[PDB]
RNA sequence: AAGGCGGCCCCCUGGACGAAGACUGACGCUCAGGUGCGAAAGCGUGGGGAGCAAACAGGAUUAGAUACCCUGGUAGUCCACGCCGUAAACGAUGUCGACUUGGAGGUUGUGCCCUUGAGGCGUGGCUUCCGGAGCUAACGCGUUAAGUCGACCGCCUGGGGAGUACGGCCGCAAGGUUAAAACUCAAAUGAAUUGACGGGGGCCCGCACAAGCGGUGGAGCAUGUGGUUUAAUUCGAUGCAA
RNA sequence: CUGCAUGGCUGUCGUCAGCUCGUGUUGUGAAAUGUUGGGUUAAGUCCCGCAACGAGCGCAACCCUUAUCCUUUGUUGCCAG
RNA sequence: CGUCGUAGUCCGGAUUGGAGUCUGCAACUCGACUCCAUGAAGUCGGAAUCGCUAGUAAUCGUGGAUCAGAAUGCCACGGUG
RNA sequence: CGCGGGGUGGAGCAGCCUGGUAGCUCGUCGGGCUCAUAACCCGAAGAUCGUCGGUUCAAAUCCGGCCCCCGCAACCA
């Protein structure tokens, strides 16, 4: 997520834009996934769950 | 002293503590001021108004070159990822680019053991 | 142990000794804390209650890391 | 100087358990605190005549190398009692 | 609060000035129901502060009031197993009435003879922004500008 | 096949599936004993060693804290060649074959259609979620059966004792495999039900928290209780609910 | 004396939203459904949905009081002309 | 309206001395109240903790039951709010 | 006459060469958490810093005596 402001576009718009394509990159999600080791079993077990949750 | 007009704002934002570094295109510190000295401790450390007070009391530690615009480099998870880069923003700063360069492995090491808190 | 350095000091006039132990004499604490920044150094109050206050230039954290290290080392 | 740390030995706590805390209270005393002995019984302003002193005789006694207790208070205040370990004193 | 949510008595305006926001303060500064002596000592600190310090009553008190009104502040959160503090950012009818409550307490933590004495003399400290009330803003701000990172 | 297998490229190699037709001619299914494979940890020799981390040391927490948290950190985790042969090694469901209504998807072959659109109509292999009859103690399973049948194998016969002892075989070791009895109990167990409970989970309420205003905890006195005292300080009320 | 033999009375979770029955249906059975769901209510309140259809206790209503008014009655209450 | 002018005070009233009132056969142990004198602690309370969502909280008086006499408790009443 | 290290609150310490209201632990008494207790948490009590003379602005910490405890020492058949 790379941002460059264009001309008489205020501080504020551009870091809002930055701020979605950090959401929109997944940033914060992705260190917090691998602040902490997680065993392949558990990962086996987490995607099943949301393949699950994932029926409405 | 010397003489910058150009400089790029390196912050990096852990989970508890955020680093504010000034510097120039070559990557050559210019100035610096953390949230953790700036009068912050533990609780209080790890706050976005700490970092807020550290991104201004880098920008008194710096304007001794009269840097005039600079682009910010957004490191790591924490508070003062963003309200850092507003305080540089109202301190009488021009934001050329915003980046973030949170290094993500492509799966190389393995990390600590979860916390059995 | 634990000295008050730089802004932490309240005193408006110190005994400045510097990092080789020249006798600078007596300084406001804006000149002192000049004296310290230009050199890269702390401005540490090394004897809060003597007249006028002491402080003496030095690195902080080295001389902290160095304390802390002579601690442990003599008791293990 | 000196501190106070402390150590605890309620009833039940024999051979297995205690001894392992008596490393515990070696280490203790071995920082050079003041180690401070406190009994908790299940018990009375006479709790016992058993639950105390084999406990608190026997650590010091089997502490006895390194330190030594100031008193053998027997004593009880409360429904708990204090006695006290330090340092062998140099004469 | 949990499920019923409400709109907000809507009181009289102030006697004097009609005004709504000086019947928020004559309240706030009100003692065990006595309203009668409460806007007694309300008046005779914007009389003090109004007569001998270049007058315009409603705006001396704006003047003072802008001054501890506060932008953010922070609401105290509770996760995972960690007291987090959330910065967040308060809306205009209630800055007022911070602004105005803490206006209030200084006063009376305050050495001068009497309330009204005191009153005036925090609006006087607050209009120049400075003396308690104004610190307690920017507690408000040390203490939400720290926290920062959470918002 | 199971264990398990994930950056990209090449080389060597096993299996599966489809289309078409030719060939062999029941050459098939199952399998005690036997043989081979078989996560992780562990073992032996020699390499390798960033990160992680049993052990261990130090800092904390705590009544204690040989833990949970922090700062370090050895074996190990990695490579080669040997050993070990065990796991909730699980679908807790042996293998093979035949038969029995349906709906929505995923994946992967293949025949057809102005290919005239990212499609239209068929036909195989694997797979996920529902569900019908039937089955089932219920939960649930339901053409990938736990339905309807047949062929062959393995295994069970109340809980504890015990996957223990003894013997045999196996292993450098740790240990594995086969596998009892005395003794003791009238239970142990499965699924589901109504409560109660939760600092297991979800949803939701109450001045429960949050937002506020005023208090109690300090002081003096009133008052009740405990305790202590007394000849007696009469009996009762004692967590929220004295 | 025993509230650890009792009647009567009372605290309490808590004015919390619960507790149940008949017939039907499901399970060999204990039992289930109804009263597993989606919304919304102070509420098992109500509405849709529903192998259940209905019903009873508790919720609510009927009771006291308070807020506006009308008729009746004016003494010891009242005083507009 | 006047006074006190931030003080251990013209704040606070504990405690004690002296002298009295009334109830009641009887106020030593132990009643309530009055007059004079006395003028403690207390300058807003650590850890912790309670009540209250509106005519409520907070604050101000008023009455009753029990009762010869003995309310800061209890039950009830309205004023400001 | 003979060495070591210490004397601070009920017990044990820190504050030391770096001389300006003596703070940190266990106990003590309360409060909080719990249905309750243990445990834990918020707190208050608690002192000539051994005792004196020196010495100084003010010395806990500054020196030396009196004195006490321990240390090993000395009685180690």
């Amino acid at each position: 997520p790379v941002i460059k402001v264009r001309e008489n576009e205020p501080f504020d718009v551009a870091l809002r834009r930055f701020k979605r394509s950090c959401e929109k990159a997944g940033v914060l999600a992705e260190v917090r996934r691998r602040e902490f080791y997680e065993k392949p079993t558990t990962e086996r077990k987490r995607a099943k769950a949301s393949a699950v949750k994932r029926h409405a | 002293r010397k003489q910058v007009s150009d400089g790029v704002a390196h912050i990096h934002a852990s989970f508890n503590n955020t680093i504010v570094t000034i510097t120039d295109r070559q990557g050559n510190a210019l100035g610096w001021a953390t949230a953790g000295g700036s009068g912050f401790r533990g609780s209080r450390k790890s706050t976005p108004f700490a970092a807020q007070v550290a991104a201004e009391r880098c920008a008194d530690a710096v304007k001794e070159y009269g840097i005039k615009n600079l682009e910010v480099m957004v490191k790591g998870p924490g508070p003062g990822r963003e309200s850092t880069i507003r305080a540089l923003n109202a301190a009488g700063f021009r934001i050329t680019n915003i980046t973030d360069v949170t290094p993500i492995p492509h799966n190389g090491c393995r990390p600590p053991k979860k916390r059995r808190v | 142990k634990d000295f008050i350095i730089n802004e932490q000091i309240r005193a408006r006039e110190v005994r400045l000794i510097d990092q080789n132990g020249d006798q600078l004499g007596i300084k406001s604490k804006q000149e002192a804390l000049e004296i310290a920044a230009r050199r890269n150094l702390d401005l540490v109050l090394v004897a809060p209650n003597a007249k006028p206050p002491v402080c003496r230039i030095m690195d902080y954290g080295k001389f902290r890391f160095e304390q802390q290290k002579k601690e442990k080392e003599a008791r293990k | 100087v000196i501190q106070v740390k402390e150590i605890k030995f309620r009833p039940g706590t024999d051979e297995g358990d205690y001894q392992v805390k008596l490393r515990s209270l070696i280490r203790f005393l071995e920082e050079g605190d003041k180690a401070k002995i406190t009994l908790r019984f299940r018990g009375r302003e006479m709790a016992h005549q058993q639950i105390g002193m084999e406990v608190l005789n026997r650590v010091k006694d089997d502490l006895q190398e390194l330190a030594v207790v100031e008193s053998f208070p027997t004593k009880i205040e409360g429904r708990q009692m204090i006695m006290v370990l330090a340092p062998k004193k140099k004469q | 609060p949990r499920r019923r949510v409400i709109g907000q008595r809507k009181i009289l305006p102030d006697p004097k000035f009609g005004s709504e926001l000086l019947a928020k303060f004559v309240n706030i500064l009100m003692v065990d129901g006595k309203k009668s002596t409460a806007e007694s000592i309300v008046y005779s600190a914007l009389e003090t502060l109004a007569q001998r310090s270049g007058k315009s009553e409603l705006e001396a008190f704006e003047v003072a009031l802008e001054n501890v009104r506060p932008t953010v502040e922070v609401k105290s959160r509770r996760v995972g197993g960690s007291t987090y503090q959330v910065p967040v950012e308060v809306r205009p009818v209630r800055r007022n009435a911070l602004a105005m409550r803490w206006i209030v307490e200084a006063a009376r933590k305050r050495g001068d003879k009497s309330m009204a004495l005191r009153l005036a003399n925090e609006l006087s400290d607050a209009a120049e922004n400075k003396g308690t009330a104004v610190k307690k803003r920017e507690d408000v701000h040390r203490m939400a500008e720290a926290n920062k990172a959470f918002a």
